[PDB]
């Protein structure tokens, strides 16, 4: 017999206050019992659970199931109120590592660690809340009560635990043979290296004949796998991965349970198929929750899906990472406030690439949305490469310098460089920072009654140039914008304006290009055909002239 | 230092569950290295999956030093750990530290190293160095030893902070010493001639009780709400005037008595912007009554300890930045102004940092405490860049102005 370590065991408690589970156990059929009990009696005989007295007070029930073609039974324990009432853990495993972040390996191999598993003893106090009872034939005699001595299968803690179990133990065999790399998840074991075949077969035999001093058993995965693997939902080719094949179904009736998961196949195949678009799709489901109803398409979401199905004609592939090389991402706009990028060291050879999609958002612009897809890029590059890539960016050097320097927030975008592609983000209309000489003053004011909601809106100015005009259904907040509109529709390509409106100055100031409501987009419209504008600021009801008139006039 | 003082979190709410935010290769190699050391000398432990908690950490360097330094963001902890009235009720903010000619911040952060942590309250410090992409389980550590910025370290450690420095206080009776969080502020109204030397002088007596090279130098003679001025002008154009009576409706919100009516009047009709409109002689007696009452201080100024306090900051282009700090608006307790902010003229972001930091430091030394900022910068900006240019071992709270703020033309 050789020595073997013990497994450094974690001490559990249950929640503050809370004590352990006491539900009964269901009546089960006389094969059921008879089949719990060739089962218990064996994992007995394994050290997995142990025999008790009466004298413990919890109770867990236990299940006997079948499946199709498997002629026996498995026994089945339900901890889900044990769960309930353990105290949480560090659970350590919730993200995966996306494989355009990997390094190529000559060699890879999984190791199956189901074993394992078993061997992790459980904490010694804890033992007595995981009790449960095979009931006795007839009823006629005592159950048979027995406790796991191992995390069981089902039980909160048992993820968190076995992970930092294996972990400590793979840390001196990771630490002491650097040319290795060794990932786990789930009781799967990924060895890869750039080691000739020869010595990796080895330093897996080394692996296991380090597992063995915690008396662990594990032999090669049976049936293996071979290139390519398929593994989360990709496939690793030696040189290249990809995702797992896309198909998107023809249907001539469409749910809205039929859309969501098309978007979630889309938004799958958008970290490799370049310019993937959602937004015609995700648009079809804003509000709504009984999830059989019928949509119709718009001929939007017909186009935008029959593009995708265009792009995802062929396979594509993303290669994998190499730290010696620049990292560099391409963005272009794609319109109606989505944007896609592409993330590569070498052109025309995608690491991965991506999505963004506009916030929802009363008023929005170009440059603030490319702003928020950088720093969603530069985020997700720190996760996968530990870096920010370089950008290379459809907006000119001097247009960013021109936002920066004069938007009223604070902004920055790291490294980047102008792409030529169109279309091209841009600046479409810049305010003059002093008054206009030369150019005709224009006085605007708008009122609304809140009752009637009759309005007017107009203007008067510096030339005895005045207009008026009544409103209905209509507010103060609309009518102040109404007259801004119309001093822009009725002057000359330079006009200095002026509004007593915090609200339509909030508006303007935030430089919008596009906005939700349809004045302010005729506003904008207005503004890009202007050479300079000037809009200065008054505050109401102070008899400042021009001011003052206006108001009289639209003020009913 | 055997015997630990027992700490608790405030009653009915659990440790800290905050989740780390990714980090650079180069800031998790420098945090490996760190906590390798720490780990080696007692300082922190590893940690097994049975403690959930959580508090984030990145890696900094301080003002022009280029070793990386952990930086622990406890502000969830602190927020739940206990109020703490240590050995005291209340330690008397020196309310003279802001009349001092000169301040002096000395980091002694790494005292706090000397005490052991209360061995029930350990799980709470729980942080991880996060691994490249997903490839490996964080490295989870707590710490052992009372953490740097963590609010229960100056309060458990002030026993033992103000033994060690009670000889240097006996012969130097002029002098403030204030400790807030990892930092002594040390002020005197003497030349940085002898300043320096006292101050190395005190440095070293710290060396003799079991310290850091570094320090940092201010001067409080500044520090006030600054005047509202109005132009001077020989001719006035209707926009001078309209920009006038803007910032006087503005102002007359802070000062009692400010009126417009006879500079109202001038702009009798509807003019061109840019045409020159004479002062009469009764607009220029309002306009000096006003410039009057504006040289005096506001009505009704004090402030609250019960309250947070409040600083605003505005981006006003070529590297200057105006701020307020307020309990209650138009009450500003302090306003001011910074220009040229060092090695960033092209960042407005790196900008936005120190101000926030420089604000944060005259903070603690008029008051004691941090104040809340409402940060002209979209959030996403902020939260991904910020930690790049942080260098100081505290950290405020924060909020984000997405709409312009009009008063930005009254403090330009
Ligand atoms: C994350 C991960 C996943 C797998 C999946 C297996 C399956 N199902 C395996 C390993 C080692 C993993 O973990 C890491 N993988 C990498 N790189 C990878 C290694 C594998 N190649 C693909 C490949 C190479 C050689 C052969 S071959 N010639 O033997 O048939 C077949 C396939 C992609 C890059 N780097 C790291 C760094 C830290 S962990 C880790
Ligand atoms: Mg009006």
């Amino acid at each position: 017999m050789v020595p073997i370590s013990p497994i450094e065991t974690v001490p559990v408690k249950l929640k503050p206050g809370m004590d352990g589970p006491k539900v009964k156990q269901w009546p089960l059929t006389e094969e059921k019992i008879k089949a719990l009990v060739e089962i218990c009696t064996e994992m007995e005989k394994e050290g997995k659970i142990s025999k008790i007295g009466p004298e413990n007070p919890y109770n867990t029930p236990v299940f006997a199931i079948k499946k199709k073609d498997s002629t026996k039974w498995r026994k089945l324990v339900d901890f889900r109120e044990l769960n309930k009432r353990t105290q949480d853990f560090w659970e350590v495993q919730l993200g995966i590592p996306h494989p355009a972040g990997l390094k190529k390996k000559k060699s890879a191999t999984v190791l199956d660690v189901g074993d394992a598993y078993f061997s992790v003893p459980l904490d010694e106090d804890f033992r007595k809340y995981t009790a449960f009872t095979i009931p006795s034939i007839n009823n006629e005699t005592p159950g048979i009560r027995y406790q796991y001595n191992v995390l069981p299968q089902g039980w909160k803690g048992s993820p968190a635990i076995f992970q930092s179990s294996m972990t400590k133990i793979l840390e001196p065999f990771a630490a002491q043979n650097p040319d290795i790399v060794i990932y786990q998840y789930m009781d799967d074991l990924y060895v890869g290296s750039d080691l000739e075949i020869g010595q990796h077969r080895t330093k897996i035999e080394e692996l296991r004949q380090h597992l063995l001093r915690w008396g662990l058993t594990t032999p090669d995965k049976k049936h293996q796998k071979e290139p390519p693997l398929l593994w989360m939902g990709y496939e690793l080719h030696p040189d290249k991965w990809t995702v797992q094949p896309i198909v998107l179904p023809e249907k001539d009736s469409w749910t809205v349970n039929d859309i969501q998961k098309l978007v979630g196949k889309l938004n799958w195949a958008s970290q490799i198929y370049p310019g993937i678009k959602v937004r015609q799709l995700s648009k079809l489901l804003r509000g709504t929750k009984a999830l059989t109803e019928v949509i119709p398409l718009t001929e939007e979401a017909e186009l935008e899906l029959a593009e995708n199905r265009e792009i995802l004609k062929e396979p594509v592939h993303g290669v994998y990472y190499d730290p010696s090389k620049d990292l560099i991402a391409e963005i272009q706009k794609q319109g109606q406030g989505q944007w896609t990028y592409q993330i590569y060291q070498e052109p025309f050879k995608n690491l991965k690439t991506g999505k963004y999609a506009r916030m929802r958002g009363a008023h929005t612009n170009d440059v603030k949305q490319l702003t928020e897809a950088v720093q969603k890029i530069t985020t997700e590059s720190i996760v996968i490469w530990g870096k920010t890539p370089k950008f290379k960016l459809p907006i000119q050097k001097e247009t960013w310098e021109t936002w920066w320097t004069e938007y009223w927030q604070a902004t920055w975008i790291p490294e980047w460089e102008f792409v030529n592609t169109p279309p091209l983000v841009k600046l479409w209309y810049q305010l003059e920072k002093e008054p206009i000489v030369g150019a005709e003053t224009f006085y605007v004011d708008g009122a609304a009654n809140r009752e009637t909601k009759l309005g007017k809106a107009g203007y008067v100015t510096n030339k005895g140039r005045q207009k008026v005009v009544p409103l209905t259904n209509t507010t103060n907040q609309k009518t102040e914008l109404q007259a801004i509109y119309l001093a822009l529709q009725d002057s000359g390509l330079e006009v200095n304006i002026v509004t007593d409106s915090q609200y339509a100055l909030g508006i303007i100031q935030a430089q919008p290009d596009k906005s939700e409501s349809e004045l302010v987009n005729q506003i904008i419209e207005q503004l890009i055909k202007k050479e300079k504008v000037y809009l200065a600021w008054v505050p109401a009801h102070k008899g400042i002239g021009g001011n003052e008139q206006v108001d009289k006039l639209v003020s009913a | 230092p055997i015997e630990t003082v027992p700490v608790k979190l405030k009653p009915g709410m659990d440790g800290p569950k905050v989740k780390q935010w990714p980090l650079t290769e180069e800031k998790i190699k420098a945090l490996v290295e760190i906590c390798t050391e720490m780990e080696k000398e007692g300082k922190i432990s590893k940690i097994g999956p049975e403690n959930p908690y959580n508090t984030p950490v990145f890696a900094i360097k301080k003002k022009d030093s280029t070793k990386w330094r952990k930086l622990v963001d406890f502000r969830e902890l602190n927020k739940r750990t206990q109020d703490f009235w240590e050995v005291q009720l209340g330690i008397p903010h020196p309310a003279g530290l802001k009349k001092k000619k000169s301040v002096t911040v000395l980091d002694v952060g790494d005292a706090y190293f000397s005490v052991p942590l209360d061995e029930d309250f350990r799980k709470y410090t729980a942080f991880t160095i996060p691994s490249i992409n997903n490839e490996t389980p964080g490295i989870r550590y707590q710490y052992n030893v009372l953490p740097q910025g963590w609010k229960g370290s100056p309060a458990i450690f002030q026993s033992s902070m103000t033994k060690i420095l009670e000889p240097f206080k006996k012969q130097n009776p002029d002098i403030v010493i204030y400790q807030y969080m990892d930092d002594l502020y040390v002020g005197s109204d003497l030349e940085i001639g002898q300043h320096r030397t006292k101050i190395e002088e005190l440095r070293q007596h710290l060396l003799r009780w079991g310290f850091l090279w570094m320090g940092y130098e201010l001067h409080p003679d500044k520090w006030t709400v600054q005047p509202i001025v109005l132009p001077e002008k020989d001719s006035w154009t209707v926009n001078d005037i309209q920009k006038l009576v803007g910032k006087l409706n503005w102002a007359s919100q802070i000062y009692p008595g400010i009126k417009v009516r006879q500079l109202s009047k001038l702009l009798r009709g509807t003019k061109a912007l840019t045409e020159v409109i004479p002062l009469t002689e009764e607009a220029e007696l309002e306009l000096a009554e006003n410039r009057e009452i504006l040289k005096e201080p506001v009505h009704g100024v004090y402030y609250d300890p019960s309250k947070d306090l409040i600083a605003e900051i505005q981006k006003q282009g070529q590297g200057q930045w105006t701020y307020q700090i307020y309990q209650e608006p138009f009450k500003n307790l302090k306003t001011g102004k910074y220009a040229r902010m060092r090695g960033a003229h092209t960042n407005d972001v790196k900008q936005l940092t120190e101000a926030v930091q420089k604000i944060t430091t005259e903070s603690i030394v008029i008051w004691g405490k941090t104040p809340k900022f409402k940060l002209p910068i979209q959030k996403e900006t902020w939260e991904t860049w910020w930690t790049e240019y942080w260098q100081a071992t505290w950290i405020p709270e924060w909020e984000f102005v997405n709409t312009p703020p009009l008063v930005k033309l009254w403090y330009q």
